[PDB]
Formats: C-alpha cells, structure tokens, sequence
C-alpha cells in the first residue's frame, strides 16, 4: 500500500458521479471511429493492493488520475481527461463492446466497401481477449445473418516482415507489387465452419494478428472486413509499424488518394484498407488501470487521440 | 449522500 | 487563437456530459464546495478569445489548459471534481438552489452559516452574489421562513448590515461610509455597527444599495450579516462575502487565514491573523456551523494561466 494515491483517488470518485454507456444507447455511424476499453483489475494485481487508477463518469469521457511527485516529494495527482466515441469499462462485455464497434461494420462490407478493425495497446491490457467469443465471432453470425454469395475466412500473424498463416501449420508467405499469394481463403457456410477457423487458428504454439472475412460474387470481391490485434506498444522494431497505422488511419479523413507503406509490413496487405469513398475504421486502444503501469497507459492514449483528425 | 453512478 | 481552438473543438465533439437540471435533489452539505462558469463576454469573444472550460458533469469541470514542448501540438485536459460546477448556462437562482438555499434552513435553528464567492475580477463574484444577489435571495427565501406557520413562535425581528473590510480598516456601509472598531474579551464583537431591521424584503434591496452605491473595488471585501434574533437575543447569524479579488499582499494572507479556517470547520482556527478571519470566527465554530463556497471563473484562454490558481485553491477547501 502506497496508500496516499488511493486517498487521493476516493476523496476525487467520491464527488464525483458518473453517466455510464448503456444499451439504452444509439448506434453511432462514423468515418473514423476511436473508442478505448479499460479491462479491470485481475486477482494477481488485486493481491499486490493496486489502486485502480482510471475512471470512465460517461459513456466517452474517461478520467485518469496520474501520480506525480514534486522536488517535495510531496504526492500529487494530476487529473488527466480523454474523448472518445466510446469508453467503456470494466462492466462493459464484449457484447457491448462488438455493438458499438465492430457491428456498424458488418453492414458495410456487404455494401460493397471495406472495413477494419484494430484492438491496440499495452501487453495483458486486453487486446487478444477483445479480438479473440471474441469480436472475429460476434461478426460471424451476424455476417451470416444477413441473408447468392459466399464467404471466406483468413488468419495471419506478423512477425520480423514475414508474416506467417496459422491455418496451415506454420505457412510462410511473402508481399509484393498488392497481393500476398499463398493466402489461405477458407470457404464458410455460418458462424459453425468459422468457429473453427479462429480456435484452430489461434492454437498455434510480439506479434500482430490478422482475421479476414470476404465476399465473392462472380468470384470477384465484394467485402473485406479485416481484424488486427496488434503487438505490445511498449527488436524495437514493432515501434514503427503502429507509428505507420497512425498515418495510414489519418489519410481516411482527408479522403486521400495517396499512403505510406513499405516501411511497414503489416500495412502492405491490409493496404486496399485505407481508400475509397466508402472505408471505415475502427480503433481500440485497451489499458490497464494498474497505477504501477500508467506510463504505458498514458502512451496508449496519447496514440490514441486526436487520432480523430 | 453521495453520489451515484446511474444513467 | 486558431490550432488549440479545433482540438478543443474536436473535443467537445463527442462529449456527452449532462446538464445539471433544477430537478437534481438539493444536497445538505456541512462544507460546499462550488464552481462557477461565467458566459464569454462580447468582447472578450470579439477578439476570438476561445471558450476552455468543459464542464460535462453536474459535478465536474474540465480545463484544457495550452502549453506546448519541438513545438508539436498538445493540450491538456485537467479534471477537477467539485459538490457542484455551474456552466454559462446556470442563472443566479440556479446557483442559489445549491449553495445559499439550503443555508437559510441552518440560520432557523439558531446555525451560523457563512457563503463566499472567490475568485479572480471579472470571474462573476459580485454579480453572482449581489435583485440578482444571492444577498436578495436569501432574505426573500428568509421572510418566506417568519411567514409560515412554524417559527412564528420565536417573534422575531429581521435586520439587517452590509460592512466592508479594507486592509485592516473596516467600514460600515451603513452610515457616510463610517469607519468601526474590533475588538475581544478575554469570543469575538464588534463596535458601532447599525444592525438594520427590516421588515421587507424589499428593504434589504433598499438597504443593500447604499454598499453598493457607496463603495478598485477589487481591494477589498464586501461582507453581509444577516441575523436573527426573537426578542433581541442572538438566534442565527449568515454571512455573505463577495471576497477581494484573488489575483495587496495582506490579502493573500487573508485568504491564507480564511483557507484555513474552513479546514478545522471539517476537522471541527488560526482567527487571530487576519480581519477576514476575526469577524467571522463564529460560523468556524461548533456542529451548528455550514459554509458554501463559490471558487467562480473565467472561460476565456488568457485567464487559464490565474483560473487554474482560483481552481488550485478550491480543491484544497475540500478535506
Ligand atoms: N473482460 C475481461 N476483463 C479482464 N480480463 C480478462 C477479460 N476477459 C479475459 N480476460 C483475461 O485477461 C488475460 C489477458 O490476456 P490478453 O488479453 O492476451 O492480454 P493482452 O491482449 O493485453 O496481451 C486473458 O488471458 C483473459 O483470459
Ligand atoms: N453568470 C453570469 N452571467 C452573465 N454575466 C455575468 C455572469 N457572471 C459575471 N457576469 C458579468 O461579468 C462582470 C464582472 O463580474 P463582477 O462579479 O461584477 O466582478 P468580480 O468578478 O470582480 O466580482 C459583471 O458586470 C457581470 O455582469
Ligand atoms: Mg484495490
Ligand atoms: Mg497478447
Ligand atoms: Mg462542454
Ligand atoms: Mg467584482
């Protein structure tokens, strides 16, 4: 017990009330959307008496109350506020989570567009646990809900610029000039062949991590809704690749012809992504409220807003 | 009393 | 300016914060703690002056104070949580309903009660406070009180004295604008003050004004004492202070003293020091004692550098 922060953090919560998300909610509709999700504190970090250190009084607003120190030593706190389309915490489920995020995006790939969706952040914030049942599912059914077309199912991980296909057993691939051969497109008839390909996919014995859902007609594509679960934004390498993201998102807003790329692998293939009249994102910057890992918080953020452009 | 997280 | 203007702007783009409605329930608060958002003036809103305070909460303000490192663009949005927070929005009934109101229900059982507004010139404090006053509502909202069926026991005899403290030298707004002297037995008293009695409503209006009409008034206090008394004993005494402008070194010290006395109001005073103090020992006193303070400020980007001070100081009066 460090005890004097979680003085200071209780004589803050105590005035202050709160106006929770709840499903009485509309479903907004953006170009870009931005949201962060705040995963609560486990029994491992309870048992070491960590004091929550964020909190959410809205359904966008999120407060974080950071510990500073004067030359004192005196104890502070300076109390930090973020927007976003949607924050939502500990209580929300995925659920909620899916509803707010991913679901506005189902609908836009069968238009004939093309969506993506990243979960990003600190390692054991809560990335994989939202993508990974998780998000890739809960569009599944609802992809194979909305009923003469077929559908296609990609898994792909990142690592070092290669980039590796977990449906077949440790399948190297390669890039170029956009188009990865090799790529393994299962054909799905609902949620039940899916299901399958996720698990399966995610068996598999720092990296980024691709799922893919696409639609075919003639044969030709349709829709392509890709969901990335990046790496820890904390061999440095990683660094850049999440520092590309930012700019290739940002060139969604000005409705820009021309990106970056090259200098970041992960780009390359989810490239199409980021042009035409009718893309959409969303972005999901997960934290961990453990006051001893505020820092990588913060910078979780920081990323994260403005990101609005 | 206070106050209540709610809405 | 133009740059921190958007990311504000871009900002308040997706807040959802609430409006506190009249409807809220009406807290009972031993030591309240308010703030309040001034509406941007024609003219500080001519020169573009842009708005900077975010108050999405009933119970919150934000500051998206600007400063800046390679010179490449942030901003920081500082939270600080009160009892309440008033917008540009909240009329001065609005703002009574939560500080002063509940206060005139403490003086009726023979309660002391004390109500400030602090903050910098041109923050809203001497408006906000005095037909508008939060001086004319108390004592319609008191008459209303002697009228009902359930203190007319206790016959008592409404007054009425508006005095002002300046650097030591107080002066009774109540004559030519005569001076008084203070003094203590071996308790607190002073000497040649008028206590007005008045009977309407109307009267304190009639009778505030000459304060008004007679006193930078940035320099000093203006301090009203409402009391009740049945048959000329001393039931309950509310002061109303429209506070010295807190941006000339005696005052520092004086809201130095009064800081810390609203400090062991909760802890149930170091009185002796300043004037400010010494008048008003009473309502520091006892279980029976309320105080509500108004920390009210400025929405324009210039005053951030001293709005962030006057927010500094109310975050302190609250332990
Ligand atoms: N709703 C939840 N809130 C908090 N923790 C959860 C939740 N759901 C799952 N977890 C657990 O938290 C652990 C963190 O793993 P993971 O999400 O992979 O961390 P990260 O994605 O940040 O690397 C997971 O093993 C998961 O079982
Ligand atoms: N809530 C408000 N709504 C409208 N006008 C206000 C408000 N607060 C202050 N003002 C205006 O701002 C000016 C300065 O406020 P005032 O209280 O007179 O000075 P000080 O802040 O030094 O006490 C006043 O003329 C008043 O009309
Ligand atoms: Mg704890
Ligand atoms: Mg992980
Ligand atoms: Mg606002
Ligand atoms: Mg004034």
């Amino acid at each position: 017990p460090n005890w004097e922060f979680a003085r200071m953090i209780k004589e803050f919560r105590a005035t202050l009330e709160c106006h929770p998300l709840t499903m009485t909610d509309p479903i907004e509709e953006h170009r870009i959307c931005v949201c962060v999700r705040k995963r609560p504190l486990n029994k491992q970090e309870l048992a070491k008496k960590e004091i929550d250190v964020i909190s959410i009084p809205s359904k966008c607003l999120l407060l974080v109350h950071e510990p500073k120190l004067k030359v004192d030593l005196t104890k502070y706190l300076e109390n930090q506020a973020f927007c976003f389309d949607f924050a939502f915490d500990e209580t929300a489920s995925n659920e909620v989570v899916y509803r707010f995020t991913a679901r506005p995006l189902v609908q836009t790939i069968f238009e004939g567009g093309k969506a993506t969706c990243f979960a990003y952040g600190q390692t054991g914030s809560g990335k994989t646990h939202t993508m990974g049942k998780g998000i890739y599912a809960m569009a599944s059914r609802d992809v194979f809900l909305l009923k003469g077309l077929e559908v296609y199912v990609t898994f792909f991980e990142i690592y070092n610029g290669k980039l590796f296909d977990l449906l077949n057993k440790k399948a190297k691939l390669r890039v170029l000039e956009v188009q990865v051969v090799g790529l393994q497109e299962h054909l799905v008839n609902s949620a039940d062949d899916v299901i399958k390909m996720i698990d399966m996919g995610s068996a598999c014995r720092r990296s980024h991590a691709c799922f893919q859902i696409i639609l075919r007609a003639k044969g030709r594509m349709h829709g392509k809704f890709s969901l990335v679960d990046l790496a820890g934004n904390e061999g440095a390498e990683i660094n850049k690749s999440l520092l590309a993201l930012k700019e290739c998102i940002r060139a969604l807003g000005q409705n820009k012809a021309h990106t970056p790329f090259r200098e970041s692998k992960l780009t390359q293939v989810l490239r199409d992504s980021f042009i035409g009249e009718n893309s959409r994102t969303c972005m999901i910057a997960t934290i961990s409220p453990g006051i001893s890992s505020c820092e990588y918080t913060l910078n979780t953020l920081r990323y994260a807003d403005r990101v609005k452009e | 009393l206070e106050e209540q997280a709610s809405r």
